[PDB]
């Protein structure tokens, strides 16, 4: 079974620049390529097929090219409606295989995240558990590392976060925190710290809270 | 997204052995080959050999086949190469970089930090600076220049300081020089004639390795 | 074992001009080329592979081309961050071989060197030796020939010099002198002369010193 | 033995125009071409080799191309330092053969020659001979035909002339006359005429001299 | 970076032999072939033959195979070719230029200085100038022109001087001309009518080889 790999995985670029994405096959098909554009929550749409010819309803800004194994797709010049994931396909042998996908975002400038930490309330203790939340907002880029320091130690498992997709005018992201711990193990320690290492500052800011505060 | 961290610089007497380490992340370690590359002076490069970290697969250069070995630990991710019967011309910076999926071809994309390896039998000696001052009695031209000289230091390197870091603009640096198994330093500073006779500058050279800081009054 | 040679060895060019470097193989590989960029004291980075396709994160100013044995790399238009050595590789047969390297500097105008000669002091004579130094600064280009005239004769071996790499704003070089001679052979002659033949003047300037001066 | 012929033999062109010179081989080499530039009184220099790739130190204004037998060299845009003869070479079979050469001059406007005729003096008659000279200067182009009318007849052999190469600022030519005749045959006739047919005037100007004048 | 220095121009009578020398530097001498090229008049070029300086490897042109030999000294770097049974049409400038690594193809990059070789049986004679002055009694037109003539000189060449080098603008030069084994010179100078009758110019021609300087009053 032929496999394909695309590079890069996530390409961030502003409006008006040329973008070249690649697709590589393990075997030489020569005849078969299909590039797709899938918007968020939408069905895929065909752009260029047979590695060269563009499909119907596709603007002339998309020019694909290639031969043998290695293939490419060039976008000039990028517009505001072209953001989305891209895929590549082979027609040559069953099964038909697809690439891993390439996310195309809009490039922005540096932005500092909004740090938020709040202690848990007294209502959830009735159900036999407690959850503390840590939120960050308006941060770019999406590269981040979460760190929870409890008595100078890390706890696993049970530490995971979620994010929001790119906005339109703001075009930033957001975070969330969900931690699963019962009620009697919340009072065994005191110092709780939410740390996030980002490239804005060399030293991550520190914010902590206590029990009776 | 893919980081390769090597060990630190290592010094050893001729005849012994050395073992490096190359640790990576960001990708499945068993699905990508790794190669080793040595850089000698000045720009010359050579290819040591590759490794395929599934069980073992090895390809050596015919020249380096006997002087190098390649082992890989599949549990904790590392790549280690060992050298036997070192000599004077075997001292070079060594690179480790990832290859292509299921292939030795498709030249390496991401590289390492280039840990150096030096081989010398000389004993570490504290450095001793040397005074450089005018002169023959007649200064020419209007630019009065001077410098420093360091002898009897090992291994690299030392630091340069002028009046506690007063002016970094006209100070220059130079690599070492090999004479009789020992090295030497030099410097040059471009100054007008408005300093001497009135103002006087001193030379200070510190050696971080031997913790030797000597301040000479010029 | 296939060998490769690059031309030229050192190419000096200012910012904004096209640069074409070549790589030649003894045998015809057809499939395999890799161009690298190694800055000073940094690890190499891949630019264009497979003789045509540019790698990820590489700007679009680099276009490689070639077929058969002879290959080339074209840079248009040159920027200020692109200075460094370049290499070429073959994937075809073991061992993988690299080129000799091509240094890319920044082009400047003519500059006269700063001549410096100083006699040795009385401190080093305690250790049983004497060393005289001759320095030159702010000279372009790097082509030079050192000449030591003692009683109208040349002495070998023991005459060698070192240099400094290219600066940023000044973008010039420097020299150094280290001469190994013991103390009792320093007083056997008198006239000592440091000569350097450069293309600024047809006749190199002469500066000498004596014992009791 | 393969032979090569270049066209044209002499191509006159001003500064700033494209020049295409050709080289043709009797057999199909496919792999081998070398174009040379030899200035006046200087050694040849290689420009483009392998019919395509330009050599080191050669400016980018020279682009060679070709395949099979017929080859070409295109110069755009011509500068003031590029004047000189051009050659073409084959690497394919021994002996290595060279073309006939192509002279590249600078194009100028029409210019009228300076007519000069002087009778011989009385000093050379002591050695047993006499020589009359006819000079022309500041003439363009170099196409000319010399005519010596003595009693309405032409004499051969012994009529030949020399020329001077192209100047820098003036960029014109010059002529000379050397005629070998002894003393006793100089007095057998009287009317002597130097004629030169040039394209400035349809009727060449006539200037003659006599014995006792 | 690569310099090729040849010998000086040489003159010999027909029937004898001559040996040139080509010295190079800047590269390993044993790893690059060398070729010889002759330039006859006007632009015509021919290919003598190549040499591979490891032990010996030789390729001659079939026409020049008997009239030329090629030897190489591997200790001191030189390339020497010897010619047997010289004649009139064998006089030409000879070139020596380096080839390609391990190959006779890939046309020569760096060339030599083009040492000339001339063959003539004539004896060196001191030159004698010739006067050229007006005239028939009526000067026309407003530009009064004159020149010089030199006869009985050998070998090339002589120098031209006008009023100790007063005006270099209107002076022209001409090559030699072959008549009865001897050569000749000529010159032309464009001057208005404001010189003669008032100012008078003289001709001076010096021969560096024979040390003969003759000044003729025109």
């Amino acid at each position: 079974d032929i496999q394909m790999t695309q590079s890069p995985a996530s390409l961030s670029v502003s409006v008006g620049e040329t973008v070249t994405i690649t697709c590589r096959a393990s075997e030489n098909i020569y005849s078969n390529l299909a590039w797709y554009q899938q918007k968020q929550g939408k069905s895929p749409q065909l752009l260029v097929y047979a590695a060269t010819n563009l499909a119907d309803g596709v603007p002339s800004r998309f020019s694909g090219s290639g031969s043998g194994t290695q293939y490419s797709l060039k976008i000039n010049s990028l517009q505001s409606e072209d953001f989305g994931t891209y895929y590549c396909q082979q027609f040559w042998d069953t099964p038909f295989t697809f690439g891993s996908g390439t996310k195309l975002a809009i490039k922005r400038a540096d932005a500092a995240p909004t740090v938020s930490i709040f202690p848990p309330s007294s209502e959830q203790l009735t159900s036999g558990g407690a959850s503390v939340v840590c939120f960050l907002n308006n941060f770019y880029p999406k590269d981040i590392n979460v760190k929870w320091k409890i008595d100078g130690s890390e706890r696993q498992n049970g530490v995971l976060n979620s994010w929001t997709d790119q906005d339109s005018k703001d075009s930033t992201y957001s975070m969330s925190s969900t931690l699963t711990l019962t009620k009697d193990e919340y009072e065994r320690h005191n110092s709780y710290t939410c740390e996030a290492t980002h490239k804005t500052s060399t030293s991550p800011i520190v914010k902590s809270f206590n029990r009776n505060e | 997204e893919v980081q390769l961290q090597q060990s630190g610089p290592e010094l050893v007497k001729p005849g012994a052995s050395v073992k490096m380490s190359c640790k990576t992340s960001g990708y499945t370690f068993t699905e990508n080959t790794m190669h080793w590359v040595r850089q000698s002076h000045g720009k010359s490069l050579e290819w040591i050999g590759g490794i395929y970290p599934k069980n073992d697969d090895t390809k050596y250069n015919q020249k380096f086949k006997g002087k190098a070995t390649l082992t890989v630990d599949k549990s904790s991710s590392t790549a280690c190469m060992e050298l036997r019967s070192l000599t004077s011309e075997d001292s070079a910076v060594y690179y480790c970089a990832r290859g292509d999926y299921e292939n030795y071809f498709y030249a390496m994309d991401y590289w390492g930090q280039g840990t150096s390896v030096t081989v010398s039998s000389a004993k570490t000696t504290p450095p001793s600076v040397y005074p450089l001052a005018p002169g023959c009695g007649d200064t020419t031209g209007s630019s009065v220049t001077l410098g420093c000289l360091v002898k009897g230091y090992f291994p690299e390197s030392v630091t340069v300081t002028w009046n506690s870091g007063s002016l970094s603009s006209s100070v220059h640096t130079f690599p070492a020089l090999l004479q009789s198994g020992l090295y030497t330093m030099s410097s040059s500073v471009t100054v007008p004639s408005s300093t001497w006779p009135s103002q006087t500058v001193t030379c200070s050279v510190a050696h971080p390795a031997s913790s030797t800081t000597v301040d000479k009054k010029l």
